[PDB]
């Protein structure tokens, strides 16, 4: 009670909706459905999965009789956002994404005849993520492979989002040795996947729990690479849960630490405290006749289970970005070069 | 309940190991520095034992003389130790049936055949075969078995597939699965007319087979007048169950770890390494309690004794293990492997998956892969070797000699 | 002997974890030991020392990684090893007695030239009430430690702990809200995958004395530093550094993590678990566990490499206070307490006096 | 999207509804249920839709198409491979003749909901109830199911559990004696078969009407033969469902539907 952060209202568990003014599409249910009972995302996964479902809702226009198709779509589809935040919040790569495809609803004219409607629509917001998410971590390869030499470690964390393919790059499309370290948690072993992965591509690796992770540093290590989730104004890393004390830590063990990272997972906005703006995830989820229940109807017990975490930007030596590689402190300054500009 | 009695028997396997096992049996091979007699004994250590009895159908003189400068005969060991020596090819239920013409084993028992490794306990075993006794009076044993999970068809010689009770897990029948790589006999059967009082029950391929089990006194006594088996569970648990004895129970059990039984080399290439691995939790390498070893753990799965002359720039990889008496030399590669104690390592060397055992002096530029190597087989330079090559003991190699596939000279 | 095999099956307790914890196996060591005292003949006093020397070098040669067991040994033997010089000056007549406890230890290998009249059997039975001493300090350390933490502690405070597997804290934080009428509430994460089993066990019991608790994840622990100022940690043993041989899992990092945000980092520790050694090697004491509980797949064929870890080790620069049943303490002031109870000739103990 | 189609083949109707009648508002109960359309033969369906559209102000959109042949005079698996290329809109579901229930299928089809096991028909069943006692019928006549029973442990693998054949008395058991071919083992090889298993009919589909067409699952009669072949290599092909839950429910299959309605289920 005394910090009272079970009272911080960023999420409810709220769920039960049966309305059907709205035609509610079908699979932007099972979108939602995926995610909360199970999360099988990153951020760019669900930045593909979220305009995965949209170009399939918008082939079903059902445009009604008075009403131009700029005057509907800018409820119909804003209001099936709302099913995916009874599900989980959005990120910036949900949000850059969608106030952009807003503007693509408004820059149209009453003159498509709906069948001219899918081409305008479909190749433009399929050159977005050919651009801004495909050929963009193709400039994330050239840049972090020559940063790289050969016959030596990396440590990640977590399920990785686009430095996955840049280990597939520099394990089998350049061949040169290295080792990797990846380390996860309880309760979301995500970082599984990449386990799985890469020792299915035939490469080194050595999994890792957040517990232990002293002795993995006690090794012969170097070159702390990481994901992200969001990028503060500042230069604070909004990532999953975990991320900043191997970042003290590799810091504090004088080996540099890197964030694999891109221009739409900028921001506006600015924090500095990793307590003020998060997300909560079911707290049952870190139970496994189990060993405890009943952290409802029980005197003095909660369970958290905290998603995000910031990071302090002293931590994180160099961030790369598609447009190349840049010291942490200068991170805003893309935002009025080239994020709405380029 | 008390005088936990047991038998313990090698000598099944002389045909698996054939360019080795010519002077000392299987059971006496070393997997990780040290044989695997003791990785057994002090198992049923951990049992609260009081008694065992040796087969010994060849080589049976070396056998006791280890005992002799083992810590067994010394009176402080769980058990006394007994052996019966025995001729050639006295294959198994065979060596029970003399044994039970002398008739010295009374009450609950070990069967241990083949050569096992676990970590699995002995209490909750035992109370589960107690509740089989609390649950049956025409009761046989309780098969303990572990769970092959993510890995089906690299169980490598025999797959076994079991079917079983879902409620009360009695094993209903057994059919040996063939071999996984030979698409050609697709088909199981099981007769239904046995299948009365079930109704709901699990038919299962996964459970590795271990041997591991424990039963009454009264069970080879019905193994005794019915004398033409002649296996463990390839003739007699399918014919006790096949309807020809009438209201007999025999029961398995599955455990969620480690529990193993060496078949082949393949077997001897897995386990050791999920033993050097920490996949042997929490029987592990550094207790150093067998020949009172002097190891000490480091990071990566490093099991360094003392006495170990570690050469300038030569990397040492995961999964290794090291003994006393040893030297590698400059520019070697040490990776994935077991080094035998008192051994000799020259320069240039790359040692990858391959089980070098004790005095080895090996020469310069002759790189090693999946290549095991006995006691007191040295090399010369530029010896390349491959897969399978198996060269046993006291070899001579010269110079320049490079090897083909399942090379099993001796 | 008799005797002789009952340190074997001692012996035997102590290879594959018959006991656990830093509490029970120091009390098992030294009952176990006066069986070996009352069925001792050693015929001169330097042949006492030689019959418990080697016991302890067939005790931690056998097991090195457990200290409750083998820092007694010293101790008993240091009680011994003063009363050798009791009876040495006193059997003189000059300078029967100068009692001073401290001579300047540097000078004193620096200086070489070259009634109980004797009553050689006491240090027998002064053996034995070394026995017993030892079990009775050692049954209620815990009031040296209150009343000390609550004067160090104070009233409307979040806190933190890493050791849930700490029966110190567990029974201390009864009293702590309950004599000590102070509301708080604690923080707890799990060792995972290991002391979960008891840090699930740790705050439910909290929870039934009702200090405001909530269980946190070993991420999260990062996120939430900021809002604590406080934490405390339950140690194993301790050495000469003040880096001290802490419990089960994760709690070193997270003992990093509050000394970067400068907070207060405690500990708490009986007089018995210190220990006259020094950490030479970290990795020769940080014990390692299992692949079965931290992935349960077992591959043989893609087959990954993964590491556990059941010990963590932290430098003294990220401790504090020494909480202990005789004070608080600096974190290098731990050499005096401890050579007030141990000597320089055991601490090397081993037949081999190269 | 989802679309319902109902198959037909004493006859008086005892529980004071018509037993034709026991699925048509009953799988759309609420919002939620609602199927596309529904299909059913002629069956003198005079008086069974009369008091079938009682009550209306309910929006009761109800188009019916009706055939005559696969209704006993065919069987239901080759014939109706015809009977759908004007009928596919999307996913399917099929209804036997005269099936009840307690829980609702609105649970059911959450069941359809989470299936990104890129599946083509999960089978949600449920074994006997618990019956009355040591009949006075004959003997006891068991389908002996060929199939996996429980949830799978394993995470990402059969997910929900797996029927792998379709057998019962007096073929098998009867004539070889319950043989299995030991390659349709290999895939999943720890499976749990049961005797009591009453198939509910009840089959959730997909799209396989676009992907049936190639020979080997055409000469499907009875509807479930169709992972009976292993369908591999001599890779393996697409996979099936199977769902069950524990208490709680009914269905009806034999001349036992006298006595259903008289003791267990009555309405109050």
């Amino acid at each position: 009670l005394e910090q009272s952060f079970d009272n911080s209202s960023l999420i409810s568990s709220v769920k039960e909706l049966l309305l059907n003014k709205d035609l509610i599409h079908p699979s932007i249910l099972l979108l939602t459905s995926h995610l909360a009972h199970y999360k099988i995302v990153g951020s760019i996964p669900r930045c593909i999965a979220m305009l995965e479902v949209f170009q399939i809702v918008i082939k079903d226009y059902q445009t009604p009789k008075g009403t131009t198709l700029s005057r509907n779509l800018t409820s119909y589809l804003s209001h099936q956002i709302d099913l995916l935040k009874k599900a989980r919040p959005l990120s910036v790569t949900m949000g850059n994404a969608i106030r952009w495809l807003k503007q693509e609803i408004s820059l149209i004219d009453p003159s498509t005849p709906d069948k001219a409607a899918k081409k305008d629509l479909c190749e433009k917001i399929g050159q977005f993520a050919k651009e801004k998410i495909e050929l963009a971590d193709q400039l994330i390869i050239d840049n972090a492979s020559t940063q790289i030499e050969e016959s030596t470690t990396i440590v990640t964390y977590g399920s990785s989002k686009v430095l996955t393919e840049l280990l597939l790059h520099n394990a089998i499309s350049l061949k040169k040795n290295i080792k990797v370290i990846v380390v996860d948690s309880r309760p979301l072993f995500e970082g599984r996947k990449m386990a799985e992965t890469l020792r299915n591509a035939g490469v080194n690796v050595m999994y890792a729990l957040i517990t232990s992770l002293d002795t993995i540093f006690n090794m012969d290590v170097d070159y702390v690479f990481l994901g992200a989730h969001s990028i503060l104004s500042n230069g604070f890393l909004y990532s999953r849960a975990g991320t900043a004390m191997l970042a003290m830590s590799a810091k504090r063990r004088n080996i540099p630490v890197l964030v694999c990272c891109e221009s739409l997972k900028f921001s506006q906005r600015v924090q500095l405290d990793s307590v003020t703006f998060n997300e909560l995830a079911d707290p049952n989820d870190l139970v496994n006749k189990n060993i405890l229940d009943g952290w409802q109807e029980l005197p003095s017990l909660n369970i958290v289970n905290i998603l995000y975490d910031l990071t302090p930007p002293e931590y994180i030596k160099k961030v790369i970005t598609e447009f190349g590689a840049l010291p942490p402190s200068s991170v805003p300054v893309i935002l009025r070069e080239y994020k709405g500009s380029a | 309940e008390d005088r936990l009695q047991a038998v313990v028997l090698t000598d099944s396997y002389e045909t698996r190991f054939m360019p080795l096992t010519a002077v000392k049996p299987r059971c006496l091979l070393p997997l990780a520095n040290v044989p695997l007699i003791e990785y057994t004994l002090e198992f049923l250590a951990k049992a609260g034992v009081h008694e065992v009895f040796l087969i010994c159908s060849s080589h049976a003189n070396q056998i006791n003389d280890y005992i002799e400068n083992s810590k067994w005969n010394l009176p402080w060991s769980p058990f006394k130790i007994t052996t019966i020596m025995s001729p050639e090819a006295r294959c198994t239920g065979d060596v029970m049936r003399d044994l039970d013409n002398r008739g010295i084993i009374t009450g609950d028992f070990i069967l241990v055949s083949g050569d096992v490794l676990t970590n699995i306990d002995f209490s909750k075993m035992l109370e589960f075969h107690k509740k089989m006794h609390l649950q049956d009076k025409d009761h046989i044993s309780t098969m303990c078995l572990s769970k092959a999970s993510t890995y089906p068809k690299t169980r490598t010689i025999e797959p076994a597939a079991f079917v079983l009770d879902k409620s009360t897990s009695r094993c209903i029948y057994y059919q040996d699965l063939p071999l996984p790589s030979s698409r050609e006999k697709t088909s199981i059967q099981i007769d239904p007319e046995l299948l009365d009082n079930v109704d709901e029950f699990v038919i299962r391929n996964d459970l590795i087979d271990c041997r591991i089990d424990i039963c009454t006194s009264h069970v080879p006594l019905i193994f005794q007048e019915n004398f033409d088996y002649q296996s463990l569970r390839t003739d007699f648990v399918k014919g006790v169950i096949s309807s020809d004895i009438l209201g007999k129970h025999i029961y398995a059990y599955l455990t969620d770890e480690y529990a193993v039984r060496v078949e082949s080399w393949q077997t001897y290439d897995t386990i050791s390494q999920d033993f050097l691995g920490r996949w042997c939790y929490p029987l592990v390498l550094d207790s150093n309690i067998q020949d009172d070893q002097t190891y000490s753990y480091e990071s990566r799965h490093i099991y360094k004794e003392k006495d170990v002359v570690l050469a300038q720039s030569c990397k040492i990889g995961k999964c290794t293990a090291i003994g006393s008496g040893t030297k590698i030399g400059e520019g070697t590669k040490i990776e994935n492997s077991v080094i035998g104690r008192n051994c000799q390592i020259g320069e240039n060397i790359r040692i990858k998956n391959s089980f070098i055992w004790d005095d080895c002096i090996i020469g310069n530029n002759s790189i090693i892969d999946h290549s095991l190597i006995a006691s007191n087989a040295t090399l010369g330079s530029n010896v390349r070797l491959n897969d399978g090559c198996i060269i046993g003991f006291n070899v001579k190699i010269d110079d320049n000699m490079d090897l083909d596939r399942n090379t099993k000279i001796s | 002997s008799d005797v002789n095999v009952t340190i074997d099956t001692f012996v035997a307790k102590l290879k594959r974890r018959q006991v656990q914890g830093s509490y029970a196996i120091a009390l098992e060591t030294l009952q176990l030991l006066m069986r070996f005292i009352s069925a001792a003949r050693w015929n001169h006093v330097n042949d006492l020392i030689e019959q418990i020397r080697d016991l302890g070098n067939s005790l931690e040669k056998a097991h090195p990684t457990a200290f409750s067991c083998g820092n007694v040994i010293r101790r008993i033997l240091a009680v011994l090893r003063d009363e050798v010089e009791e009876d040495t000056m006193s059997t003189t007549v000059t300078s029967t007695s100068v009692a001073e406890p401290l001579i300047s230890s540097m000078f004193n290998l620096l200086q070489k030239p070259e009634s109980s009249m004797k009553t050689k059997t006491d240090y027998r039975q002064v053996a034995i009430q070394g026995i017993k001493d030892l079990i009775d300090e050692i049954k209620n350390i815990d009031e040296g430690i209150q009343q000390i933490a609550i004067d160090l502690i104070h009233d409307h405070e979040i806190l933190l702990t890493p050791t849930p597997d700490s029966k110190t804290v567990l029974k201390f934080l009864i009293t702590a809200r309950e004599r000590s009428n102070r509301t708080f509430t604690v923080l707890v994460t799990e060792g995972f995958p290991n002391n979960t089993k008891n840090a699930h066990e740790f705050a439910k019991k909290l929870a039934q004395h009702n200090i405001e608790t909530l269980v946190v994840p070993d991420s999260a622990v990062f996120a939430l530093m900021s809002r604590v100022g406080k934490v405390i940690i339950g140690t194993k043993a301790v050495f000469v550094n003040g880096g001290t041989i802490s419990s089960n899992s994760g709690v070193s990092s997270v003992c990093e993590c509050a000394r970067e945000f400068r907070t207060p980092v405690f500990a708490v520790a009986g007089l018995y678990k210190l220990s006259p050694l020094y950490p030479f090697d970290v990795e020769k004491f940080v014990e390692f566990g299992g692949s079965q509980r931290i992935l349960p797949r077992m591959d043989p064929r893609k087959r990954l490499d993964t590491v556990n870890q059941i010990t963590d080790y932290v430098p003294p620069e990220n401790i504090d206070i020494y909480i202990t049943n005789v004070g608080g303490f600096n974190p290098s002031f731990i050499y005096r307490i401890a050579w007030d109870n141990y000597k320089q000739i055991d601490v090397h103990l081993d037949k081999n006096k190269a | 999207s989802i679309q319902a189609f109902v198959f037909c083949g004493a006859l008086l109707p005892i529980g004071n509804r018509p037993m034709i009648e026991y699925v048509l508002d009953w799988c759309d109960q609420a919002d939620g249920l609602t199927s596309f359309l529904s299909l059913r033969k002629q069956q003198f369906e005079l008086i069974y839709k009369a008091l079938s559209n009682s009550n209306h102000s309910h929006h009761l959109q109800d188009p019916k198409k009706i055939n005559f042949i696969p209704s006993k005079a065919n069987s239901t698996g080759e014939s109706l491979q015809k009977e759908l290329l004007p009928r596919i809109n999307g996913d399917f579901v099929i209804l036997p003749c005269d099936f009840v229930t307690d829980i609702p299928p609105q649970v059911l089809v959450d069941q359809f909901r989470n299936r990104d096991d890129n599946n083509l028909a999960m089978t949600i069943y449920y074994k006997n109830s618990l019956d009355s006692s040591i009949d006075k019928k004959q003997q006891q006549k068991q389908k002996q199911q060929q199939f996996f029973t429980v949830y799978s442990e394993n995470e990402d693998s059969e997910r929900q559990p797996i029927l792998l054949d379709v057998y019962s008395q007096r073929d098998v058991t009867k004539t070889k004696y319950l043989q299995i071919r030991s390659h349709l083992l290999w895939n999943y090889p720890n499976l749990t078969v049961s005797t009591k298993l009453l198939n509910s009919f009840i089959y959730f589909c997909s799209f396989e009407l676009c992907q049936l067409l190639k020979l080997g699952p055409q000469s499907m009669s009875r509807q479930a033969s169709f992972k009976d072949p292993f369908t591999g290599n001599q890779g393996i092909f697409i996979l099936p469902n199977e769902t069950l839950f524990i208490r709680a429910n009914n269905l009806n299959a034999y001349m036992d539907a006298n006595r259903f309605v008289l003791k267990i289920k009555s309405q109050t």
